[PDB]
């Protein structure tokens, strides 16, 4: 039913941009992201 | 009180407890006998009431006597109460209370006066005498019912001469039957009143819907003076939790609403999600009706 | 329908008395069992007749060990010796067969 | 033509369900209750001789009182005879069921009993659904006895005045006459004598009361224990009546005991733990729905209420009102599920709101064979209707179709 | 079902009446009715 | 014991519907305490008084 409804009818790039600074540094070396994810 | 392990039937329960019942009466005591329970429980006072008098006029005693005999009975009717139960009041009560000097002086012993008792209060019917051309039925007066009644059972009687009746050997007043139960109105009056049972399994709100509507149809009935404060009122929380329940849905929809609105800033497409909703709702209370679920806070929730 | 008879004798006694005494103590303890319709009941002589009519689509023998459960709360109430006793497993329309 | 639809409609009569046919009826008598049980049975010879006088009556098989089971509570003068026949082909076809009926209308007669004439297996469903043994019947209910016997009574004479009414009669509740023996305690105390056994010479001497029973084998009989008539003739015989005391002493029984006749309760109903009062109407000839409605007006203007003091129509007319509202709200649901149906194959609602329209067609040419046939409409009509739109709509699908 | 009156025909005769009747006024009207509202429709 | 003592309802008056105890006590003076019972008046079948 919905596809057949979606069918007859910003804040996000600064939203984007908060998770992707933290996101490359976390495969900066991924091991002590683990450690914290445990710890 | 018998409790039965999860999911059984509560009448299979019951005619279940009444076979057994039945191999049981045999052993136990003479005269006793082994009453079945309501149809219900204590989870069960759904409904509760004071029978109040703004008079002093209208007798404690008088109270009872007027939800026990009259009150009860037209609520009983009512569609699912499993019982109406009076509280408190006081029992009338013919209480004759011998006076020893008076039974020595006619040496008269009580498991004679106990006797003549049991014998004066009864009708008795001789069938039917043809008299005229119809057929007349014979009925014979005999039941306690003045206060005199009590007073002239004759007891010992002298051929030629006087009969010493109960009065001859003690007091016969209309008295307090000993309670066991005390009912009372905050520290204003000491109180009569009755408490609506559900049967096991039914709907309260609408028994008390059932049962307010009886009572304003019997209000035009009770003496002048007396008026009926509810005590327990249990329809008030349904109304309470159920509308709590009704808020957060409207108050989520809204919500949810509004957060898919901002994210897709399409308002289309924000109500498609949104359209979800309404139809959830909808196949959800269709399945509820047919696995036989109703409204409240737990399904609600 | 789905009916149940309570048959009652009260020896020799005015029907105002065996409404008071037996009929209506027990037409009125009789309405509130599960899936009553109405009670017709009406006293006589010294008899006692009342008739259970029950709801639309009810087990027949449930009616009655339901019937039954009830009658024994209200033995103790009537009268010393009366007793009120279960009609048949039938009504007035299991008539079938009559011979003189 | 929809229009015409509405001369064959004001024709037609109403009836709860048609007349089906059985080959026995009985014949039951509305009968007041002073009366004995010879009295009684000579009623039930005389009876059943014209019953059976009547040339296509079979057998007939009188009775009075209860068959022994809880089943029957019928009390004496309560005939209830069953009328066996003789197969209607036999009798030359100069008449129907309601000759016959009619026949046994004017031959049995004898006032004190209204006769009615009722088919054995409809009468006892009837029965157990409202509790009138006739089709039209009228229920007072009420909390006074007398004031419900005092509607019942006008109620019984203004229903009379009806056309299509032959016998409508009203039990009174209040009229049942006793023998009463006021036991005047003090006389008692005097002869050092009981309530209670004041009463053994009442109950045993002066009635029969059975003070036990004779066993032989399986058997089981009865033993009485009763004043010869003699004394037990009338009020005054009573106060007559000797006693024993148990001082050995004399005395009649108006020494301990005022006898006065008096009247009261005959039967107590309660229907639904509320005293009630009936009256039952026979008309057979008229239309069923009809006469309720002459009625019902009839007693509207010349008759007012009391307090506390409801009337309503019961019988096979409270079965047919159940029915109606449950039946007429059918219409909306079938219409809905044809439509819809419809809607399906051509996804337009043009062809399928034209094609719909096709039974307003149907019911006027039905409703006029109704007429035709001096049918009247019943809870069988109407569902003849119900199907007739399901076909009907049928043939307007082809022709569109095609 | 209409006609044949033995033992229960009674009830039978009663359904079977309108069914017959309607199920000419309709039939017969319908096909005059419905070539001319159709025209009538479609234009 | 039963009667006198405590207040056993003997029976019960009947007025209609309604139903209501019948009691049969000695007044409350004999039985007020332990020593009012030791003291409790009894009149022997052979027409005694202990």
């Amino acid at each position: 039913v919905i596809p057949i409804l979606m069918g007859y009818w910003p804040l996000n790039r600064f939203l984007i941009r908060v998770y992707h600074p933290l996101l490359l540094k976390v495969l900066h070396w991924p091991k002590t992201t683990l450690l914290v994810a445990a710890l | 009180y018998v409790i039965f392990e999860d999911g059984t039937d509560p009448y299979w329960a019951r005619s279940r407890v009444l076979e057994y019942l039945n191999q049981v009466q045999g052993k136990l005591p003479a005269g006793v006998s082994a009453e079945l329970g309501p149809d219900a429980t204590g989870v069960g006072w759904i409904y509760e009431y004071a029978l109040v008098d703004r008079s002093g006029k209208h007798d404690l005693a008088d109270l009872r006597s007027l939800q026990d005999w009259f009150l009860k009975y037209e609520l009983k009717t009512i569609p699912d109460v499993a019982e109406v139960a009076s509280v408190g009041g006081v029992v009338k009560e013919y209480q004759v209370v011998i006076d020893p000097q008076r039974l020595a002086q006619y040496g008269i012993s009580l498991a004679e006066v106990k006797s003549a008792l049991d014998a004066s209060n009864q009708e008795a019917g001789g069938s039917s005498i043809e008299l005229a051309e119809a057929e007349y039925m014979v009925r014979a007066s005999g039941y306690l019912q003045t206060l005199d009644d009590f007073n002239h059972i004759v007891l010992k009687a002298s051929e030629n001469g006087v009969p010493v009746y109960l009065r001859d050997v003690a007091k016969v007043q209309i008295g307090p039957e000993m309670r066991r139960g005390i009912a009372e109105l905050n520290g204003e009056g000491e109180v009569a009143g009755g408490v609506v049972i559900l049967r096991s399994g039914k709907n309260a709100r609408e028994v008390i819907a059932a049962v307010k509507d009886k009572l304003e149809t019997l209000k035009s009935s009770l003496p002048e003076g007396v008026e009926i404060v509810t005590t327990y009122d249990r329809s008030q929380l349904i109304d309470r939790a159920i509308d709590n329940l009704s808020g957060k849905l409207l108050e989520e929809f809204i919500v949810v609403a509004v957060v898919c609105a901002l994210f897709l800033w399409h308002v289309r497409s924000a109500l498609v999600a949104i359209i979800s909703l309404p139809l959830g709702l909808c196949i959800a209370f269709i399945v509820m009706h047919f696995q036989g679920l109703n409204a409240n806070i737990m399904s609600l929730g | 329908d789905v009916q149940v008879i309570i048959k009652t004798s009260y020896p020799g006694q005015a029907p105002q008395i065996v409404e008071n005494q037996v009929t209506y103590p027990l037409t009125t303890t009789m309405l509130s069992v599960p899936g009553a319709k109405t009670v017709r009941g009406f006293s006589q002589f010294g008899d006692s007749y009342v008739y259970v009519i029950f709801e639309d689509g009810t087990d027949p023998y449930w009616a009655r060990s339901r019937v039954l459960e009830y009658l024994n709360q209200v033995q103790g109430k009537l009268p010393a010796g009366v007793s009120a006793e279960l009609g048949p497993d039938a009504t007035g329309v299991g008539w079938i067969y009559e011979y003189a | 033509s929809v229009l015409t639809v509405l001369w064959p409609l004001n024709k037609v009569g109403g009836e709860f369900l048609p007349q089906i046919n059985e080959g026995d009826l009985l014949y039951m008598p509305s009968t007041l209750p002073g009366i004995s049980a010879a009295e009684a049975a000579s009623m039930l010879q005389k009876t059943d001789k014209l019953i059976m006088s009547v040339p296509e009556v079979a057998r007939v098989f009188g009775k009075t009182g209860k068959a022994e089971t809880a089943t029957d509570s019928a009390p004496l003068e309560m005939v209830e005879t069953t009328i066996q026949l003789k197969p209607q082909e036999q009798w030359r076809p100069g008449m129907t069921m309601d000759k016959i009926i009619e026949e046994l209308d004017n031959t049995v007669r004898l006032p004190g009993l209204a006769n009615l004439w009722v088919p054995p297996i409809r009468n006892r469903i009837d029965m157990l659904s409202t509790g009138i043994k006739s089709p039209i019947g009228i229920k007072v209910s009420g909390t006074v006895l007398a004031d419900i016997d005092a509607m019942a009574e006008q109620i019984e004479e203004v229903a009379r005045t009806v056309p299509g009414v032959a016998s409508a009669l009203a039990e009174r509740l209040e009229g049942g006459r006793y023998i009463n023996v006021e036991i005047n305690r003090e006389k008692a105390a005097r002869y050092g004598m009981t309530v209670a056994d004041v009463q053994l010479f009442v109950t045993s001497a002066v009635g029969g009361a059975m003070v036990g029973e004779t066993v032989e084998g399986i058997a089981r009989y009865p033993i009485n224990l009763r004043y010869p008539q003699s004394w037990r003739d009338s009020p005054q015989a009573l106060r007559q009546l000797p006693i024993l005391t148990p001082m050995k002493q004399q005395i009649t029984l108006a020494d301990v005991a005022d006898i006065k006749v008096s009247t009261g309760p005959s039967m107590l109903k309660t229907e639904n733990a509320r005293p009630t009062s009936w009256i039952y109407i026979d008309a057979r000839d008229r239309d069923m729905v009809s006469v309720v409605h002459d009625l019902q007006k009839a007693i509207a203007e010349k008759v007012q209420l009391k307090p506390g003091t409801s009337v309503a129509f019961s019988g096979q007319f409270e079965l047919l009102e159940r029915a109606n509202h449950k039946l007429k709200l059918m219409v909306p649901m079938t219409l809905m599920i044809i439509f819809v149906l419809l809607y399906l194959a051509f996804r337009r609602v043009g062809e399928a709101l034209l094609i719909i329209s096709s039974v307003p067609f149907a019911l006027v040419g039905g409703i006029w064979l109704l007429w035709w046939m001096g049918f009247h409409l019943s809870v069988a009509t109407g569902t003849g209707f119900i199907a007739l739109a399901g076909v009907a709509a049928e043939f307007g699908v082809v022709m569109l179709m095609y | 079902i209409l006609w044949g009156t033995g033992a229960g025909s009674e009830v039978m005769s009663r359904i079977a009446a309108p069914m017959i009747g309607g199920m000419i006024t309709a039939p017969l009207l319908s096909l005059f009715i419905i070539p001319a509202a159709y025209k009538l429709m479609w234009l």
